[PDB]
């Protein structure tokens, strides 16, 4: 019914980052939590998924070793920590939820990470 | 053609149940086999299983046989066709490799596990069989783990290999064969000049071979790869096409040069049986 | 990986014309396609799930159609508020989107 | 919840060995069958088979109830407690229902006491072929079906308006045969234990000239 | 004492409980979660448009009439316990006569986890429809078809969805191909709405690819008709007062090639159309006769 | 080949049974076919049968009547395989004569 | 394949019982209720109990506790032939049958007649 992520990020390049998303209305072991990125004017661009089920993690051959996902069951959430981040990896990180026909139908609202100095 | 075998066999599990322990009475305790669907029993399965039946006759062919300390003995008398996918290239000079693979389908090894009792004695009666096409040259138990989506499964596995018997073979297609190239090379005795009779030793032969197949293709089933007996049928083959091919040769230098007809004929007559002894040399020696 | 090329890259509609938008995917996608709307400074909304499903609260202008490869959506009325890019994404395979289409006002 | 109770109260005190009006008026079914298939016709044996969706409703006024809900939706796990009419057709040389994964069949009670019990059924039926004139052959192949205890003034059976739909037709087991059309028909037959209300569908069959010219013309 | 702990709570979850009712009767769709381990993909028989194959069929839902708290998080329980609670009535559109396996017992598993969640499966032999146009016979392809879905229940009490990714939701063992005359090419998957008289349904839908395989035809027709027309050439090479030994050649090739086209449209089913094969026997014939 | 013939048949068999006797009401009871599991029924069977089954779809073809009087009619839709050896010297110009024995 | 009726008796000293009859002559339905021999033919395959329209089983209690227990089969049995001198070849096919659980201390089996009689 709701999704909650972390406010906005300023990390300077070279250091870890870690997002959160926060899930209200839903138990999120009953589905798949997927981490979308968006850079600025562009498409979307889906780095991973998660099953808070089993603890199971898929990323796209893209962002595997870049980023790592894991699930905390009690506090209902989400965590996506891009460890190794560049200077390129400027984006709006959203967070969503298998809906559907497996269609993303509950959206996060996005947390914006900035690498800069 | 089905790609399976049939079996019949005493199944025997044994297992601990403190539960079922008794220490009044001191004797084992054989009971009526219904007591069994009050009892907890192993969800044993067989995976390669296609039909099977415990024998109803004259009741459930089933034993179930407590001891004081709680072990249980349950027996069934199982008869299962379990398909055994066959390699049949070398076919009818092929072995097989038959197996039975015991599961537990809703208990990990979490839960339960598989041991053959005994080890190597476990499995009784395998060289009392007799089997009219088949001898038993091999058996194998195993002892494994399986991994499916849902966990890891103890697993046994009881495999035979099977070589083929082929008298019923050489008395079936092959001496037929041998015998109808026979019945052609025979033409190279009759003089080149009678056309009509040449002609029909050749013709006959050359198209019993096409046809002969009909009569043992029914047995197998549409498999896209030649056997040895196919290699067989169709050598043959060659060698009978081969011999109407001479009379035609014969046939077409026969009112120009009767010299090199009758050479040619001569020729054949001793050469096409020695090819023929080099070629079933050949044969017999890459597959037996 | 399954590309979505979505089509075309921009579009300026008047207020109350149809509209079609296209999105192809290179390899089988049966009907787990989904469109979805971005206005600017917010996240992207649900308009299709699957091939041909209006999500619960969308207006009934939208449409959906389908393929194994071919998709469309269509709006059979634009009105104002479709000042919003809209994205193509399979959901057959690990997911992937198109590339976007912004939709314009003359 | 609330449906526990209903059902609760709809069988206490229900004997399902006793038709519905037992000792006031026959038991009016009206029946529904969708075709799945029309599956091989074997001529050697006088059979063919047909894959269908039999749907049978009446009232069963014992099942009544007064609720907000007005209509129960349940699977095969009641049809065993209700009444249920004994009807079998009479010339199928075997039949069998679908269990896999369970017994494929639907009943639905609205609160008026409106009983609709659906099951697929995979039927052998002996349809007797002419065959004079084979291979340029039609026939009309029956199915009938009837109460096996109940008679006419106990069970009446009545087609609806929208009683035999058949599908695509491309998809059946016809090889030899190409699919015409269909009737229904319902008669009254006399037997051993009484007159019975017996429903009938026709399916015309006219064969395929173009096995039998490559074979043999 | 475990014995009487877990006797509790299995007592404790059946009391009061209806298999009547399907999970979330009043406020919920029932959803339903299904994969698919083809363990062998059994053989194809033309002759009655049908192919057979083995699965694990796994099914999942949520049933918060189960909840449960002990000292365990998940019971493995027998299948006997599953004809006590509500499981969902699946069935196959397209199948024929299809086998629940019961030796030594049933083949069925069901868990229970304290949350609620349900895995239920069962191993099956489904024998199902495969119509197939062979006009291209024998060097012919096809998607034969799996459809299931609920009997009972329209889209509005039960849906159906994969339970993994689509494509990665029906898996084939590396191990399992008990096909003859055939290749599995690959699997599809879909979901849709049936629509009858009773309402709308959701169906779930796969689709195995097929492609005949042509060295059973070649070794048993093509080569036997070749080689009958070289035979029936080969008579072009003989003295032209041979007049009987020529006639013998002509119609005995002629009746080999009537016997190749009868013994050869057995291996077909009874269909009303020609096939590559049938026209390249006639060709044959042509030649022959020619 | 087999040498036997398959028979469809409506078997019934009417008796009396004065237990189940009734005179409240005035009707002849047909009844839920589930019923003939409580009542008595004979032990009929066929001596030269190879293979039978009563018909089941949708529900087992059979039949229980009450009367006022007490009789019990039983009715059962039975296909059943019967053995018939033949006597084939004249064959195909042969009479065959096959039968069917019911025993209790 | 064969066709035959089996029969067995034995002695249930727990079923006497004293009224005005010396023999009660009950069903198969009566069989279920008390113990009987668990009866199977080794070389058998696929066997039949025919129950049409009822269990072909009879059984019958006499007062001192004797059980006479009758049933009517069709037994399919391995008969192993050796075929060289076919066709003039001879057989003897076998029928052998014991009890499925109980071993020789627990249960014996003995012909009811004459052993030459009685089959
Ligand atoms: C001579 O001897 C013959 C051999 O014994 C004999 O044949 C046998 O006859 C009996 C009785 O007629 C048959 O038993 C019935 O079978 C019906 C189904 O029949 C089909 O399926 C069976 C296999 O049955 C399994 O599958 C179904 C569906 O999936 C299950 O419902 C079954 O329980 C059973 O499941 C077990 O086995 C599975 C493996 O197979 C396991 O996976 C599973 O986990 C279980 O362990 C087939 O064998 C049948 O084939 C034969 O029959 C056809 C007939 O056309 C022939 O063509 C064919 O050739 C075969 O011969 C067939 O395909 C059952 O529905 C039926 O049970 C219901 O009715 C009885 C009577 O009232 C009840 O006691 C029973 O409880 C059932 O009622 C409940 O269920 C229904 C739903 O079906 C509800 O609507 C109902 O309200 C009730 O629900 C209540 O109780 C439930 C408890 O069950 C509870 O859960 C609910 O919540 C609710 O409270 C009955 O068992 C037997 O199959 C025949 N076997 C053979 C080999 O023929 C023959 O008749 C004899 N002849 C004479 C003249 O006497
Ligand atoms: C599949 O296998 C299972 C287990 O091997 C079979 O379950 C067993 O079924 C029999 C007969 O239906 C049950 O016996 C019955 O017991 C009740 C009393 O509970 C009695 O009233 C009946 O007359 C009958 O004797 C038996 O209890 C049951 N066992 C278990 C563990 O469930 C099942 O029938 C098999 N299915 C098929 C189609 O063969
Ligand atoms: C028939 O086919 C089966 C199936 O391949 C053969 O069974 C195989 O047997 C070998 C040797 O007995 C097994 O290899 C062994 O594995 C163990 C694992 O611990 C290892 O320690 C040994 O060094 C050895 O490598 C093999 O696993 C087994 N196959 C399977 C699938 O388990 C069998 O030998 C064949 N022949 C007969 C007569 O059964
Ligand atoms: C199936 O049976 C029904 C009832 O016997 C037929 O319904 C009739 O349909 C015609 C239209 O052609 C109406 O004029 C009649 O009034 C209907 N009768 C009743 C009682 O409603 C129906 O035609 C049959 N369908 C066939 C034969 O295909
Ligand atoms: C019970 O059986 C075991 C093994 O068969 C045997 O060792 C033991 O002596 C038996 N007990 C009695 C009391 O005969
Ligand atoms: C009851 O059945 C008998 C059977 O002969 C019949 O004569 C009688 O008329 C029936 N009674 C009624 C009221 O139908
Ligand atoms: C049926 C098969 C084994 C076969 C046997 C003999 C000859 C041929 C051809 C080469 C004519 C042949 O295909």
């Amino acid at each position: 019914v709701q999704l909650q992520q972390s406010g906005a990020e300023l990390v300077k390049p070279g250091a870890s980052v870690k997002l959160s998303c926060t899930a209200s209305g839903f138990n999120i072991k009953d589905t798949y939590m997927y981490w979308v990125k968006q850079r600025p004017e562009q498409g979307l661009e889906w780095i991973g998924r998660i099953d808070p089920a089993n603890g199971d993690t898929k990323y796209d051959p893209k962002f595997q070793g870049k980023a790592t996902i894991t699930t905390d069951t009690f506090s209902n959430t989400a965590y996506l920590q891009l460890s190794s981040l560049t200077s390129e990896d400027t984006a709006v990180y959203y967070c969503a939820r298998k809906g559907l026909r497996w269609a993303m139908d509950y959206w996060g609202q996005g947390t914006s990470v900035t690498v800069s100095t | 053609v089905n790609m399976d075998y049939t079996l019949t066999m005493y199944f025997q599990q044994a297992w601990r149940d403190k539960r079922l322990s008794y220490n009044v009475i001191p004797l084992n305790l054989t009971l009526d086999n219904r007591v069994a669907d009050q009892l907890w029993v192993p969800d044993t399965y067989f995976l390669n299983d296609k039909k099977s039946f415990v024998h109803g006759v004259t009741v459930k062919n089933r034993m179930i046989r407590l001891h004081p300390d709680g072990t249980v003995l349950y027996g069934l008398r199982i008869t299962t066709t379990a398909a055994c996918m066959m390699d049949l290239r070398r076919y009818p000079l092929d072995e097989q490799n038959c197996t039975l693979e015991i599961e537990s389908y809703g208990y990990t090894t979490d839960d339960i596990e598989f041991y053959w009792r005994g080890d190597d004695n476990a499995v009784t009666g395998v060289t009392k069989i007799e089997l009219p096409q088949f001898s038993i040259v091999d058996y194998k138990l195993i002892t494994k783990k399986v991994v499916f989506s849902t966990g890891s499964y103890p697993r046994l596995s009881l495999s035979f290999k099977l070589k083929r018997n082929i008298g019923y073979f050489i008395l079936q297609t092959y001496m037929p064969s041998i015998l109808i190239t026979i019945l052609s090379w025979v033409s190279f005795w009759i003089n080149y000049d009678a056309s009509a009779a040449r002609v029909a030793l050749g013709i006959t032969t050359v198209l019993t071979m096409t046809t002969i197949n009909t009569h043992l293709r029914e047995t197998l089933p549409k498999i896209p790869y030649v056997k040895a007996i196919d290699m067989y049928l169709m050598g043959c083959f060659v060698f009978v096409f081969m011999a109407l091919l001479e009379y035609a040769l014969v046939n077409y230098i026969f009112f120009s040069q009767p010299a090199r007809a009758a050479a040619i004929d001569r020729w054949s007559r001793i050469f096409f049986p020695v090819v023929f002894s080099f070629f079933n040399i050949v044969y017999w020696l890459y597959y037996v | 990986n399954i590309v979505m090329t979505q089509s075309p890259k921009s579009m300026s509609m008047s207020v109350g014309e149809r509209v079609t938008l296209s999105c192809k995917a290179s390899e089988y996608v049966g009907t787990y396609v989904s469109w979805y709307q971005q206005k600017p400074e917010q996240s992207p909304k649900l308009l299709i799930y699957g091939a041909s499903n209006r999500y619960t609260g969308v207006p009934d202008r939208f449409t959906g159609s389908g393929s194994a490869t071919d998709f469309t959506l269509t709006i059979g009325s634009v009105q104002a508020e479709d000042l919003a890019d809209y994205h193509c994404g399979q959901s057959y395979s690990y997911p992937t989107f198109g590339a976007g289409t912004k939709l314009e006002l003359k | 919840g609330d449906v526990t109770v209903i059902l609760n109260n709809l069988l206490e005190g229900y004997d399902n060995k006793l038709r519905p009006d037992i000792g006031v008026k026959p038991t009016l079914i009206h029946t529904d069958m969708y075709v799945n298939s029309i599956g091989p016709v074997n001529a050697i044996n006088m059979e063919y088979t047909i894959d269908i969706f039999f749907a049978q409703t009446w009232y069963d006024r014992r099942l009544k109830f007064n609720s907000t809900i007005k209509v129960l939706r349940l699977n095969s796990n009641m049809v065993g407690k209700i009444w249920i009419p004994d009807t079998f057709f009479r010339n199928s040389k075997k039949a069998d229902a679908h269990w896999i994964t369970t017994p494929n069949r639907m009943l639905r009670i609205w609160n008026d006491g409106r009983v609709l019990y659906t099951l697929r059924l995979t039927i052998d039926a002996e349809c007797q072929l002419q065959l004079h004139n084979f291979p340029m052959d039609e026939h009309s192949c029956p199915l009938e079906f009837s109460s096996y205890g109940y008679p006419r003034e106990e069970i009446v059976y009545q087609w609806k308006r929208s009683s035999v739909e058949v599908g695509d037709t491309r998809s059946w087991r016809l090889y030899q045969f190409s699919f015409v059309g269909l009737r229904n028909t319902t008669e009254v037959v006399k037997t051993t234990s009484g007159d019975y209300v017996v429903m009938s569908v026709y399916f015309d069959l006219s064969r395929r000239m173009g096995y039998f010219t490559i074979q043999t013309y | 004492d475990n014995t009487t702990v877990f006797t509790r709570i299995l007592d404790r979850l059946l009391d009061g409980y209806d298999n009547r009712l399907r999970p979330g009767l009043g406020e919920r769709v029932t959803e339903v979660k299904t994969d698919i381990f083809v363990t062998s993909f059994g053989p194809v028989s033309d002759h009655d448009m049908e192919y057979t194959i083995d699965v694990f069929f796994r099914q999942s839902w949520k049933d918060e009439r189960l909840k449960f708290k002990g000292p365990m998080t998940v019971l493995r329980l027998n299948n006997l316990m599953a004809s006590k609670i509500w499981t969902p009535d699946t069935f196959f559109h397209n199948g024929k006569k299809s086998v629940a396996h019961n030796m030594t017992m049933p083949n069925k598993l069901l868990r229970i986890t304290e949350d609620g969640t349900l895995l239920y499966t069962m191993r099956l032999t489904v024998r199902a429809e495969c119509p197939m146009h062979l006009e291209d016979f024998p060097m012919d392809a096809h998607a034969c078809p799996l459809k299931f879905g609920s009997y009972a229940y329209t889209r509005a009490e039960v849906v159906y969805e994969w339970t993994r990714e689509p494509a990665r939701s029906v898996v084939v063992a590396e191990d399992g191909s008990r096909l003859n005359q055939y290749d599995l090419l690959g699997q599809t998957v879909d979901s849709g709405i049936v629509q009858s008289s009773t309402g709308e349904y959701v169906v779930m839908t796969t689709h195995f690819h097929l492609k005949r395989k042509i060295g059973y035809f070649v070794i048993q027709t093509y080569l036997p008709c070749i080689m009958t027309v070289i035979l029936s050439q080969v008579s072009f090479w003989l003295n032209r007062e041979s007049v009987p030994a020529r006639t013998v050649f002509g119609v005995t090739t002629v009746l080999t090639m009537t016997t190749l086209s009868i013994s050869a449209r057995n291996s077909l089913p009874k269909v009303a159309y020609a096939t590559a094969m049938d026209w390249f026997i006639a060709v044959c014939y042509a030649f022959v006769f020619s």
